[PDB]
């Protein structure tokens, strides 16, 4: 029963086929979310240093101010 | 050739199983990277509020010393 | 495809680290100063 | 629930009440001019009376309540929460009645673009898309707002937001049939996918998408577009794309409907197609 | 000629078991990690918001004060 | 340990300071006044105290200088550092007695509700379905927990959260409530599910949850909702889900132990079940008759 | 280069009027009482010293520096500052010579610990731990800080960071000759692993080290072990870790050397090992 | 547009009002001694202006309106505001003038790192770099920054991004520049990493090209630093690189072209090339002889 095999054999290639194309559809797409998060990413962080340095100025100076 | 097929069959199988394990795992991928995604824009969104808030605060507080 | 997407998400792990610090040491100065101030400038009269 | 209601009227009650200072704008107010911080306090009260209303489950109570405080509290002074204000009773006019949310969206959108602020704008111009979309059946405007929001983004380097917005205006299209815009959109996007390694592997949809789209409109240069495509990107050809492409546009020469039915019922065969390329496909492949 | 058929169903089998392998390794450790980053903005979070209501309440009670003086 | 034997010393040492800052506390409120800052360094001081027990491992007395700190701090007309404060306390209390943490977390739920924000109280609704279901063997209290936090996500327009904690709330509610909840609450979820790109090829598992559910209820409506679920949902009909149930209901009205046995076994020689599929699949089999 | 030289003068005459700014600061502080402006503007002058030092890659001096601010600053009866220039000073101490680095970098850890600060305070500990491992040798303090960072992580309900530190503290024991606690701290987290969604499938790693470390002993309990990891893990026997383990078992029952040598390379050729393992392997065959 | 004319009509008039706003503050100053809110305020006007101009669709002019303000405001003693206004308008002028936010990058560069924050000045380098290269046709410069940017990075220990900095100098100079500098960086980023927890399996890879280049050099040279890479990293022994690179020496020894162009061929027909080993093959091949 070799034939038989030899067609389970094909069977199994066109699954496998099929799973791994479908991994590699939403792979791209994974891709490009990451893309997109790592874009956010660097903006609140340099959003995240200019209120830092404001605020260290701004209390400084109004700490100065009191004496 | 007894041996090649037999151990072309285990091979196989495993291929089933391991793709088959993978797919699961990276539909958990997508589904906690969405998420973290969401929540990441949240956080943004919220930093840029806090942001303009906080500069418009020193501005009238420093305002206001002045007119002092 | 991942051997691609693990650096960057080691990176985007790794600058979070600095970001969080950062921003610890921001709201425990801001809290620190600003209890401070308010006491001096209400206790004062 | 009902003690929910029963806050609820007792909001109504602190909204009563609120008339009651502005009455006392109306008359008290002459000696009591320097109480701002009185009329601050009100706006406070109608902002967390309607936050009794939006825990009460009435939507349109809560987001007239939020556009009443927003209105209360642009007294030319603390601009930005007028503006978040005025986006809550969006939200809340979002589920029940959004028209008066369109509205208001609008008046946070010049807010913001008076203020300076882009990425807001942006955002709620692609909320307003939106819910025209899901709510409303025009897409023109929803197009237009979304290439809007795509060109506030572009400004300022957020390349990736416009991208997007352009590649769902690109669909709409083809879907629209307006092929020259579509295939605009496809190509400029699949070009600069190729430009980086991260997305140098998308290149073959965006490739696809747009020989469709040239293949559509002139059937003779469906061949130079997809030999074009190929030699810009020379991994195209392999690409199951371009094959199943050239198969059907070879096919066509011949009128044998059995060739390129086969062709697209082996297409279907290994993975299910999507309601826009089937819909393409049976319009196009009648003429 | 089944010897070359062996010796593709060798290096087929090898380099799947190896590469397979590779995968299953490699993800399991970045997706582990993930939840750390993911408590970590968490955290950022809570401060955050800690921190906005902080400034909101100093600011407007340093207004009411600096109203109550003049 | 020295460490751990100088820090309980000086842990001792501020609860002295912290009893002769309450005695002036009380001084100062009767025989003086404008204590209202001297509460407040004893809230600081207080506080203080509370932190380094958590630090010293002495989580049962962090966690009551912590809630003395807040109820001391209610009486200051401030609501958010009494929030946190109470926050702490349940976070001290989470091990060891967990009880009054409960109790906490709900005054805390309350002041938030009360502010307005909402993700917060159902972020802590969730913390407080979790701890209960985990430390107290009571269910009906979590599900009644989780509700309210899928309701709190929902209305917030958190729809993914929601979606989580319905379908857990399904999924148990299966195992010891009637089934038709577990139903509605799987199909609502396919439904949305196969629309979004996201989980439309998962919503399968759910749609077999809810059949299975049928199952164990009963054979006919099992099979019409099985047909209803493939007729709406065409790619359903190659799943080997819609392979197996149709073998087990051929089975089951044929009664016949020998092929259900079987089949049960040929799916779980590939994969694995689990332990609610199994115990559904025992359920439905004392019921064969 | 000259950029480097140039940052090296320009610092060495902001030092010079460093001294010279303390010291008449102190004088006419005494002489005159004028508040301590004038020792804030020389702790910002060290700070701004210390980071053109840094600039002129001295790094050595910078630190120096550093500790000169945070000490004045701290004299000055503030603490944050002078945590950030301690710190700063043990980064800039790391290379070269990191003894004082991890001197400072204790201070701060004595600071943060003093204000009530939980997660600095064991990144910090981690931090020296790792310190000690890549610099010196005595292995002991690193599991001590391991150990610390562990307590406080847990703690604070950070499951994931107290994990990693008890995964590295069991791999250090079980490399020093110490099963008891590996075991205990690999069965812990194998078990903790059980119904985590994502780690599940990460839970068996840990029950096969814990195995093999716990057969280092003797025999009959690494059977019983492994056996009982199976029915706690019913699937456990589907990844050839079982396989593996039991062929092992059997080839030292029957003294079968050649074929556990055997075992082992085929093994090493499907999947390379590491030292640690390896090393545990071998240590196994020698009994 | 009407939206765009009329922004750009009232950016020129707001223009017009800050120009003589200054004016008559430089008169003030002297007539009434009002301090410095006149300035302020001048400033705050000339930003207003130039982000609406920037909004206008016109960006050239909001960059100078920009820098203006900047310049203006560091006047008053302020220096990072200043400094992320320069920034601002150095990123207006990317689509407009290329050279002027060249300079005040440079300068927002200086005054940052004056500060003492260096990863903004590494971040600023890589712009620069990047800017450069991608629309002016030139390296070295870039090359320049890219190390300076990595320096800046190593400084505070943040070692992947100056890695990233580092390869690609080094991928740049082997395409250009000598490949010692290539070689040397390449055999450095490979032996550091056969204990990455994440790249345990690409030091192949950066050791192949970096044989590649020594190849690139001379033959003996070639075959040692392919043994050397052999014994170093016993992984590297089992890899199809290996194979390959073994039989190209063993080829171009016996003085047989068709071998190379078989091997090669091979290679690219089951794995595609790169760009990079293409040109180094061809350069090798033209000096077979």
């Amino acid at each position: 029963r070799a034939d038989q095999l030899a067609d389970e054999s094909l069977e199994s290639t066109r699954r496998m086929l099929q799973l791994v194309e479908e991994s590699k559809d939403a792979g791209i797409r994974t891709l490009v979310m990451l893309d997109e998060q790592g874009e956010q990413l660097e903006r609140i962080e340099e959003g995240m240093d200019q209120i830092n340095k404001d605020m260290k100025e701004a209390e400084k100076n109004l700490t100065d101010l009191g004496k | 050739a007894l041996s090649e097929i037999e151990t072309r069959h285990s091979e196989i199988i495993k291929l089933e199983n391991s793709i088959r394990e993978l797919h699961d795992m990276f539909m958990d991928m997508a589904m906690l990277v969405e998420s973290q995604g969401e929540m990441i824009d949240r956080i943004e969104y919220n930093v840029e509020h806090a942001v303009d808030y906080v500069e418009r605060a020193v501005s009238d507080t420093k305002k206001a010393v002045k007119y002092q | 495809m991942f051997m691609d997407m693990a650096m960057l998400v080691e990176s985007q792990g790794e600058m979070i680290d600095r970001i969080e610090y950062n921003v610890e040491h921001a709201v425990d100065y801001v809290e620190r100063a600003v209890s401070d101030t308010k006491k001096a400038v209400k206790y004062q009269s | 629930g009902m003690d929910t209601s029963g806050k609820q009227a007792e909001a109504m009650a602190l909204l009563a009440e609120a008339e009651r200072k502005v009455k006392n704008s109306q008359s008290f107010f002459s000696g009591l001019f320097g109480g701002s911080s009185k009329i601050e306090e009100a706006c406070e009260i109608y902002a967390r009376a309607a936050n009794m209303f939006k825990m009460a489950k009435n939507w349109s109570a809560a987001g007239n309540a939020f556009c009443q405080a927003a209105q209360l509290h642009l007294q030319l002074q603390s601009k930005h929460d007028a503006a978040t204000c005025f986006v809550d009773a969006g939200n809340a006019f979002k589920k029940a009645d959004p028209q008066e949310a369109i509205n208001c969206l609008m008046r946070a959108i010049e807010i913001y673009t008076d203020m300076g602020r882009f990425t807001i704008a942006a955002k709620h111009h692609i909320s307003i898309a939106e819910i025209y979309e899901t709510e409303l059946v025009d897409v023109e405007k929803a197009i237009a707002h979304y290439e809007q929001s795509a060109d506030y983004y572009k400004g300022e380097e957020s390349n990736s937001s416009a991208n997007k917005c352009l590649l769902k205006v690109a669909g709409y299209a083809a879907q629209l049939e307006q092929y020259q815009k579509a295939i605009d959109i496809y190509e400029q996007v699949g070009t600069s996918a190729m430009d980086s390694p991260l997305l140098k592997y998308s290149a073959k949809d965006y490739f696809f998408k747009a020989a469709l789209c040239h293949f559509c409109i002139d059937m003779l240069n469906a061949k130079l577009a997809v030999q074009k495509y190929e030699e810009l990107f020379p991994a195209f050809s392999d690409s199951r794309e371009c094959k199943l492409m050239k198969k059907l546009l070879e096919a066509h020469e011949e009128q044998n409907v059995d060739s390129y039915t086969e062709s697209v019922k082996e297409y279907d065969s290994i993975s299910r197609l999507d309601q826009w390329l089937t819909t393409m496909l049976l319009r196009i492949k009648k003429t």
